[PDB]
């Protein structure tokens, strides 16, 4: 489910901090990410956070919603 | 006439008892759903129910096949005890794995076959499971207080709960079987007691008593009749005409108030000074009891008498000329006290032996109706546990256990009935599955693991899903009675067949 | 089945939909309602609290609305516009999280949880004010005055109260204090400068002519019994055919009632107070007026009130006969007083009654039928509200600006709780600050821009501050003068979670047959 | 186009799937129902089969997920030889009980998880169902009849059935200690009996010359050569093109003549009296060879004439890149002989006796072709039945055997995964409720039967779909090979498997 292995997470941050310890990625009864072996580049992940933000930042930009009916030929 | 085919009648058949197996099954098990039931079609209010009695009878019936049921359900529920719910809900689950086998095309008598020697093999199942707790009485005295602390919870109390555990288990034990509720009356009162109820030592009686008849009696003698005028006595010289011009309307109403001094001279003879007539007179007569010296107590309740016979010998029977046809009852003193805020002429002189009053403090009029409900499905249980001290771990862990042991001779037994056997198992775990997302687990997966656990041999481990999680039963205490579950089992795989075997409906 | 999915977003819609257009709440907003009624008849309304205790409504979800007024009105007597508003807050959560696949039990929990944690943060930011001092319940009392319509009437009010409730009074801060015991009656005639407070027991009832006792030592009478006199209850052999012999049998019948009414003052009566009931007619129409003669009060066909005030505060129990003469199980008197001023007006006063250490009676004057109305009003909501701080004291912020506050310091505790339900509550939190927003929405054209906006400038005074809800500006909410008692934010919020929890819980449809 | 969201995605691939395992629960076994093949597109004629396999290529299919059940069909053809429409209504049947899951609440992950353990289990229980059988030669000639009846009448032949599979046991008895199919040549030719059928012992090419040239060696000597006469292999005694006159057509032709004759002669000289060519032999190369004393066989078949080269103990030229100076293969006797109404050319005496030549004798080209077909899937599942030389009991009594470890097992777990294993167990079982209408015997009384055998602990009796009652199987000629059965279930499962993972079908048509 969905919502209960998140629920499981979110109680080892408070807990403890910079986890070693995130959802199963093994498809795993236990829940770790150093027993899952999954690791991303530090740099990898910030990349990520810089990209979602940008498609906001772009979609933003001028106010030119008038089409004439030509906008995604 | 009208005609509904083979096909048809077997489809609303099975979502009838299907849509009306939904709203008991909410309540029923650990706490999970509920229902509020909503009235606009009689009258437009809402309703907070717990008990499956009110639910399925209050709603009504149209559906040929939901009408059986409903009414074999509601008179297991007296019997036997949370009945209501139990009975109405496995057997609609087993109507919906009908609904499977015949599109696929198996008869309909190896389904009906198919679940009943599966009945008979959970049965049997449940027999093993059960093992005794009541083998010193002080211990049966706590197996008593699970199956009590059980019933009571997943219906709506507030307080009343906690006093009713032990209360029931008192009662029922010290009687031993039978009815209880000769062994404790339910007396239903408002008052300054928010959701407290307490034993009473006497009967007491809701009316206040007022002018010239005295409050206090001392050395009370009870002559006992159930009968007595309305408020007016007809007799050999209490028949009058007086009427017949317009006038004459207010002297034949001179007339009656006469007819009411007669009667007080009846008992007068007797010499017995407290006459107790269970129907209400108005203020007006009371006047002449009260000043002849032969004290009328009127509105009085035969439940509460019949306290006060059993300890000192009276006889509660009609018919009264002289005191030696019906036999006396004893009380010192019958004084008026004020119990809540509401004033209550209360006789006091004997305690219990072969019956308690129970009175009940609220402060509306719900609470009380739906705490003795509560309350007698609970004793229903309690008197089954006397003769038969087995006990076995339900709040689902039971079902499943049953259900592994049909699903096992589901396989080996049968040469065509194998597909209906496991049918049956399956609808057993219906139950503990729709109780699971109400607590927060995951369905699929408490039903497919601790089954094999407990059918190996840890039974105490069963189902607690108030939290949706595994906890011991015999020390969290969601453990009932052997007796209770075994018939309300062979009711609803009665029913379900009942209603599975009728493939043409007639209407004339 | 689909019975259980679509029965609870239809319920949800249709109760929050109607708490959209109710929720114009506090100052002037919104536009009037002339009503053309499914009957015929028009309509005027005004007042958000009168309205909703009126409100007439056949959708199961929504009577929940009438009736959460009504409980409110009791307990706390003050925010009772106020928990309707906060619990279509709590109907918005339950569809966001329907989407998420949090299971609508999950929902109810959630409740309890978001109760238990926000109650006790309300009793954190609180001062104590002690609820047997005066000063601090004067101040208070000046503050939902001046939120009525009184702000001139006011001055008079203030003080009466805090005497009033003061007699009721029980020391803890446990439940005690009511308007079982608080007898509210109106009065044609006096002033809201001549109201009056009398410590003990008065009842309201109509009174036959001017001319009667105005002084002290009575025997207070609570009678069940109608007389005998001839064509009465008494034998005549006397039939009438006749106009003439009419007036024999209705002459020796007033006659006879002339010596009775006698024996009832022997006793000592000077009130004396007839039953609801008939038992025939009850005392007779020709009995009243020679009761009047003997100086002795009456009221036949009494109001429901009177019988259980008489009863319980001065023990007062029904009387024999007069023929057979009475029981004497009345109560003590002391006071039979004929209320007239400025020409008008009929009351019984009860003074040196016997008492249970409760029960005050304020008594209501206006010199018109409007002006009556004007005071009872305002006077209710200031007696409440120091009421309330003996259930259960302290000052909050008022206005229900605190719900506002409260969801700040809410969101945290939900994050740190990390549960299923704290997703739930954190939900919960963002929907209090909607409602200064959603009050004004309506009104007007334009809306989003000041919707974002008085969220803004409320969060960012901290725990402490935020803009005011009787004033507008960023400046001390905690007290100022927009206060209100504990007892009334936490009963809202409390009245609140139980009804909208119960939408969740049902399944399938259901209609009694 | 079209971005199909995760659910309406599995509704498609389910149908799909579906709409497929009808045709081939229908096809399957021996008593199996037909399929009509309709050629759509393009006219709308029609023949009748029961190959579940011809079903998929013939009549193709544009739902994705359906895609997926085309292309694991084709792996059962070559490799395994039968179990082309066993696999096929097994996937469908998975799928089927992973509907009801994905409703529930349950994801795809759940359902793929649990059913990758219950595989391995179900494997464990393949090898507990196959008892050895044949490795004696008495026994191993019971052990391959079994298999090879089974297969044919699955792919449509059960006639003329019973002659073959005498034929094709006996070829792969030669052997021993090994699965060659490399020596054991299948040939189906025109003319003969549709009763009669030949297996010669050696080598036979069906390829003949006429009675014009010689066919009477006794003592031969086998060259084995790939040589242009007019394709023009390497070893040019020729000319190249060119054009300088309006005379040069003449030109050509006389220089081809020089070139073949030239070519005769250095295939002279190797000294041998049986020359075998894959290409043309043109009318002047043959009349010098019928001269020279060399037999001439042209347009023999590539593999046929390179699988010749291994068993006479020859070797092959190779483009002709060997025109003197490549080894002899050898035989005792070439003797011309009339088998049917055929002229055959019989090598006998054969160096390797393992080689041997199975000859299909139609009389309808209709029976010829799909007999030709349905016989290879067999012979490739008795090569592989030589490496491990034993069966699982056939007929509905492994797959409830399957089941039914994979239920003991579902029982024990409480998991994510013991979902999906009620699953596996009733998809493996409903398979021999197929068999079942394919007998033509109510489904209910004889599943429910064999299920309650094999948790007790048999084997020892399986569905006779040929009897209409449960019966035993004690290795009779109802049995299917463990061989078979293994890849079978393996990749059914895989396929199913796919088809839950993909539900981001993006459709761009």
């Amino acid at each position: 489910n969905p919502i209960q292995t998140m629920t499981e997470v979110r109680a080892r941050q408070v807990k403890e901090m910079n986890p070693a310890l995130g959802i199963d990625c093994l498809h795993k009864g236990t829940n770790d990410m150093k027993q899952q072996h999954v690791i991303e580049t530090l740099i990898g992940k910030k990349q990520q956070i810089s990209l979602a933000t940008q498609m906001v930042r772009m979609i933003l930009k001028i106010d030119d919603i008038r089409k004439p009916g030509e906008s995604e030929e | 006439a009208d005609e509904e085919r083979a096909e048809t009648a077997r489809l609303t058949s099975f979502i009838g008892a299907i849509a009306i197996g939904d709203l008991v099954k909410s309540t029923l098990g650990p706490k999970g759903m509920d229902k509020i039931l909503l009235s606009s079609g009689r009258d437009a209010s809402l309703m907070v129910t717990n008990d499956g009695a009110t639910i399925l009878k209050n709603i009504g019936v149209d559906n040929p096949a939901a009408k059986v049921l409903v009414d074999m359900s509601r008179v297991q529920d007296d019997e036997v005890g949370d009945g209501t719910t139990s009975v109405t809900v496995l057997a609609a689950e087993l109507l919906r794995e009908a609904e499977s086998l015949i599109a696929k095309k198996i008869h309909p008598q190896t389904i009906i076959a198919g679940w009943r020697e599966a009945t008979k093999a959970a049965r049997e199942a449940l027999l093993s499971s059960a093992v005794d707790h009541g083998s010193d009485e002080v211990k049966f005295r706590q197996d008593l207080m699970n199956i009590a602390g059980t019933t009571l919870s997943s219906k709506l109390l507030t307080h009343h709960k906690d006093h009713f555990t032990k209360l029931a288990v008192e009662a029922v034990l010290r009687l031993k079987g039978s009815g209880n509720l000769e062994a404790i009356h339910i007396i239903k009162k408002l008052g300054g007691s928010l959701a407290d109820s307490y034993l009473d030592e006497g009967f007491l009686l809701d009316k206040k008593i007022g002018v010239n008849q005295p409050k206090r009696i001392e050395n009370a003698k009870i002559l006992i009749a159930n009968t007595g005028m309305d408020t007016d006595k007809i007799k050999i010289f209490g028949s009058r005409v007086r009427v017949d011009s317009t006038a004459k309307v207010a002297e034949i109403e001179h007339a009656e108030k006469e007819k009411m001094k007669e009667k007080v001279e009846r008992i007068l003879k007797h010499g017995i000074n407290c006459f107790i007539n269970r129907q209400l007179i108005y203020n007006y007569p009371e006047q002449l009891f009260g000043a002849a010296g032969v004290m009328a107590i009127e509105h009085a309740d035969f439940a509460g008498v019949e306290r006060l016979a059993l300890v000192t010998g009276g006889e509660i029977a009609s018919t009264f000329d002289h005191p030696e046809l019906v036999k006396l009852g004893s009380c010192k003193l019958i004084e008026e006290v004020m119990i809540g805020e509401d004033k209550l002429i209360h006789f006091s002189g004997v305690a219990l032996g072969e019956a308690c009053t129970i009175v009940l403090r609220g402060a509306t009029q719900q609470i009380l109706d739906e705490a003795e409900r509560s309350l007698h499905d609970a004793l229903c249980v309690l008197a089954q546990t006397v003769k038969d001290s087995r006990t076995v771990y339900g709040g689902g862990c039971s079902e499943m256990l049953m259900a592994h042991a049909v699903t096992q001779l589901a396989n080996r037994t049968p040469g065509k009935e194998a597909v209906a056997m496991e049918s049956y198992a399956k609808a057993l775990r219906m139950l503990p599955t729709i109780i699971a997302d109400n607590a927060g687990y995951d369905s699929a997966d408490l039903v497919a693991q601790l089954r094999a656990a407990h059918s190996e041999g840890n039974t105490t481990a069963g189902l607690d899903m108030r939290e949706g999680t595994i906890g011991d039963m015999a020390i969290l205490g969601i453990t009932e009675s052997f007796q209770v579950k075994r018939q309300v089992l062979l009711s609803a795989a009665e029913a379900a067949e009942v209603i599975l075997r009728v493939d043409n409906i007639i209407k004339a | 089945r689909d019975k259980p999915a679509q029965i609870r977003f239809s319920n949800i819609s249709a109760a929050k939909a109607v708490a959209d257009a109710i929720r114009t709440s506090l100052g002037p907003k919104g536009m009037d309602k002339m009503i053309q009624d499914g009957k015929g008849d028009v309509t005027i309304t005004n007042d958000g609290a009168t309205i909703l205790k009126q409100m007439q409504v056949l959708h199961p979800a929504a009577r929940m609305l009438v009736e959460l007024s009504k409980a409110q009105d009791i307990e706390a007597g003050d925010g009772t516009t106020s928990v309707v508003i906060i619990a279509g807050s709590l109907l918005d959560s339950c569809t966001k999280l329907l989407q998420k696949g949090i299971h609508p039990t999950i929902i109810s929990e959630s409740f309890q949880k978001a109760l238990e944690k926000g109650i006790e943060i309300l009793t954190d930011m609180s001062r104590p004010v002690e609820l047997s001092d005066r000063e601090t319940l004067l101040n208070s009392a000046t503050t939902s005055l001046n939120s009525k319509v009184v702000s001139q009437y006011s001055s008079l009010l203030s003080p009466m109260s805090v005497n009033a409730v003061m007699k009721v009074i029980d020391p803890a801060t446990a439940t005690s204090v009511d308007l079982r015991d608080i007898k509210i009656v109106k009065k044609l005639g006096g002033t809201i400068d001549d109201c009056e407070l009398v410590e003990g027991l008065v009842l309201t009832q109509k009174v036959s002519n001017s001319g009667i006792t105005r002084v002290e030592k009575a025997k207070i009478g609570l009678i069940q019994f109608c007389l005998s006199a001839p064509k009465t209850d008494m034998d005549n052999q006397i039939v009438v055919s006749d106009y003439a012999q009419m007036d024999r049998v209705l002459r020796e019948e007033r006659a006879y009632i002339l010596n009775l009414v006698k024996q009832i003052k022997k006793t000592g009566c000077n009130v004396l107070l007839i039953q609801k009931s008939i038992l025939r007619d009850a005392l007779s129409d020709l009995a009243l007026h020679f009761l009047n003669k003997m100086k002795i009060m009456v009221i036949k066909d009494i109001e429901r009130e009177d019988i259980e005030f008489i009863c319980k505060t001065i023990g007062t129990k029904p009387v024999a006969h007069i023929d057979q003469f009475t029981a004497d199980m009345l109560g003590s008197a002391e006071l039979a007083e004929e209320v007239n001023l400025n020409g008008s007006g009929k009351l019984l006063k009860i003074t040196g009654c016997a008492s249970p250490g409760k029960t005050v009676t304020i008594v209501v004057r206006g010199s018109n039928k409007l002006v009556i109305e004007e005071a009872e009003r305002s006077i209710h909501d200031a007696l409440c509200v120091i009421r309330c701080l003996v259930k259960k004291r302290a000052l909050i912020a008022g206005g229900g600006a605190p719900e506002i506050e409260l969801a700040l310091r809410l969101t945290e505790y939900s994050r740190t709780l990390s549960g299923m339900e704290s997703y739930c509550v954190r939900a919960f939190a963002d929907a209090m600050e909607v409602i200064p927003s959603t009050l004004a929405e309506n009104a007007g054209l334009n809306p989003i821009s000041t919707v974002t906006e008085l969220r803004n400038r409320h969060a960012q005074g901290e725990k402490t501050a935020g803009i005011n809800v009787r004033k507008g500006g960023i400046s001390n909410i905690l007290e100022e003068l927009v206060v209100q008692p504990l007892l009334v934010s936490v009963s809202a919020l409390t009245l609140a979670t139980e009804t909208v929890r119960s939408i969740l819980k049902i399944d399938d449809v259901v209609n009694t047959r």
